[PDB]
């Protein structure tokens, strides 16, 4: 059998049924909504997952602590289906691509109910992070519900890049500014949660939330399926936002190590990952899979952004552990 | 080399039914999609449907679902489109294009003649040799606004060619003069050292994420003096 720990809403429904059905290997699917939740289980140590999926910065600190056995790439033949230029971008956390295979990647930004926003904000354009980070905008959007992510790794590097500071700064003076920005709009945040906005956007409970690329595209497509006239949209603000990459990695204390390789060779297939991305709303690392994908996903500039959009997006860096504590303190101070 | 070869050519009665085969050569057939672009005489390109040759997926333009059917013998690397209430209208050349989001290699087109009984784009521009000229194409948040765009150049009597992809990328061969720009819901092609050989119809093509079709521009005819 095989045990997996992946994000919420991050796989097509029949991907597993197809896998077991082809290979015979029965799967157990466990889920988490933040990077910290996963990272916490990893130092617990005895978390018995054969396949876990961190983000690009989190992966690098967990390598430097020896959590994931090396990749026996002899058992990953479809490894060459991977974008060569994607891999090299992620040597900054995994040198020489030794431990982690890419899965899905995307951005993060604003997801909003167009009707309920313009109702409370008029024709003001939703294009600046100042929608969420300015009290004069938030004080009114607060009747309609705003949702931040419960993670200092998302909320704080976003507030930094909003003011124009370095989102990967090590400076306590900077986090000071970002802190007292967030703590001036906190009275209007209806909750901090990295996942329960997807459903909460489609059902009209909130009208704006800090969200991920596909999370919102999911939330939108969920909304119209319900067929009640909820227009959910996703807009990467003008100040840019966080670009990231999630990668699958086999822990050291894992035991279905072979089964884990087979499941990862079946997701390097340009056919399957298409079905995954087509459903979840995130771009994958298999270039051969785009010609096979639903166009509205494989053609979207917010799913697959162009360079001009990229050339102003920050990639979270492997921060010194001194600084991570400044994050966690500052973010818990906002609580 | 990479080519699609299309069917024989076919005269058909107003109640009928036509099948157009399309055989691909010299590329992993199951790797790229396939697209059907119809063109009535004297008018523009029209999206019909897209078939995923790997999984049999069928995206029919809403105008044709209920009358079109798209299939594929993977064994013999071909695709099939069947219209099924041939009308005084459908008289057209039926082109067949390898779809990699855009359509880089086009077939040569099959003609159906049935006899018995969108995107605001300007209709034509006229320019002098040497000068620069522009062609716009205005969509919406559903289309030019959200998704990547493709520009196609149809020289006289020829099947459409790929001029630009990925909002503004040039295929090997398309020279420097041809480049596109993009703001909000508009993409504006602009040819610079306007030669004589550039006399043609130019079409923008995007995917409208709400209608679920590859919306073409009405087309502009370019006459160079």
């Amino acid at each position: 059998s095989l045990h997996i720990y992946n994000w919420t809403d991050y796989i097509a429904p029949t991907t597993l049924k197809d896998f077991t059905k082809e290979s015979g290997i029965d799967v157990s699917y466990d889920v988490f909504d933040s990077n910290e939740t996963l990272e916490g289980k990893l130092v617990s140590g005895h978390s018995g997952y054969d396949i876990v999926v961190p983000s690009n910065n989190f992966l690098g600190k967990q390598i430097q602590a020896g959590a994931f056995q090396k990749l026996d790439k002899s058992k990953l033949p479809n490894w060459k289906n991977l974008d060569p230029a994607l891999l090299k971008q992620l040597e900054v956390s995994d040198p020489g691509n030794q431990y982690a295979v890419p899965y899905l990647w995307g951005t993060n930004g604003i997801g909003y109910n167009v009707a309920k926003v313009k109702e409370v904000l008029g024709d003001q354009p939703i294009d600046s992070w100042a929608i969420l980070f300015e009290p004069e905008n938030m004080k009114k959007l607060a009747k309609c519900g705003v949702a931040f992510m419960d993670s200092g790794d998302e909320m704080l590097p976003a507030a930094l890049n909003y003011l124009g500071l370095d989102p990967n700064t090590h400076d306590p003076k900077d986090y000071k500014k970002a802190e007292e920005v967030l703590t001036k709009v906190r009275p209007y945040v209806s909750y901090f949660h990295s996942s329960k906005y997807i459903s909460d956007l489609a059902n009209g409970n909130i009208c704006v939330a800090f969200g991920y690329s596909g999370d919102v595209f999911q939330a939108a497509a969920r909304a119209e399926e319900a067929g009640k006239g909820i227009d959910i949209q996703y807009v990467i603000p003008k100040e840019g936002a966080n670009l990231w990459f999630d990668l699958m990695a086999i822990p050291a204390d894992a035991k279905a190590a072979d089964n884990a390789y087979a499941f990862i060779d079946y997701l390097l297939r340009p056919e399957v990952i298409a079905k995954v991305s087509d459903y979840v709303g995130y771009a994958n690392a298999i270039p051969g899979a785009r010609p096979l994908m639903d166009k509205s996903v494989s053609d979207s500039e917010e799913v697959y952004p162009p360079q001009a959009v990229l050339d102003k997006l920050y990639v979270s860096a492997v921060l010194p552990a001194k600084v991570l504590r400044l994050q966690t303190r500052t973010w818990t101070r906002i609580k | 080399q990479v080519q699609l070869v299309e069917t024989g050519d076919e005269v058909k009665t107003p109640g009928a039914s036509v099948k157009v085969s399309c055989k691909v050569s010299g590329y992993t057939f199951t790797s790229y999609g396939i697209s059907w672009v119809r063109q009535a005489p004297g008018q523009g390109l029209e999206w019909m449907g897209w078939i995923n040759p790997n999984s049999g997926g069928t995206n029919y333009a809403q105008k044709f679902q209920g009358r079109v059917t798209m299939t594929r013998d993977t064994s013999i690397s071909t695709a099939y489109m069947e219209l099924s209430r041939l009308r005084s209208d459908d008289t057209a050349v039926y082109y067949c294009a390898r779809d990699k989001r855009y359509m880089d290699v086009w077939g040569k087109g099959t003609t159906v003649t049935v006899s018995s009984g969108v995107l605001t784009q300007p209709p034509s521009v006229s320019g002098a040799p040497g000068q620069k000229v522009t062609i716009s194409c205005s969509g919406s948040s559903s289309n030019i606004g959200r998704n990547y765009v493709s520009w196609y150049q149809q020289l006289p009597g020829a099947a459409p060619k790929l001029l630009l992809y990925d909002n503004n990328k040039r295929p090997s061969g398309i020279p420097d003069r041809f480049s596109a720009s993009k703001s909000g819901p508009s993409t504006t092609l602009a040819i610079t050292g306007l030669q004589t050989g550039d006399e043609a119809d130019y079409f923008c093509g995007v995917w409208d994420s709400s209608l679920r079709a590859v919306l073409f521009g009405g087309g502009t005819k370019l006459t160079v003096l």
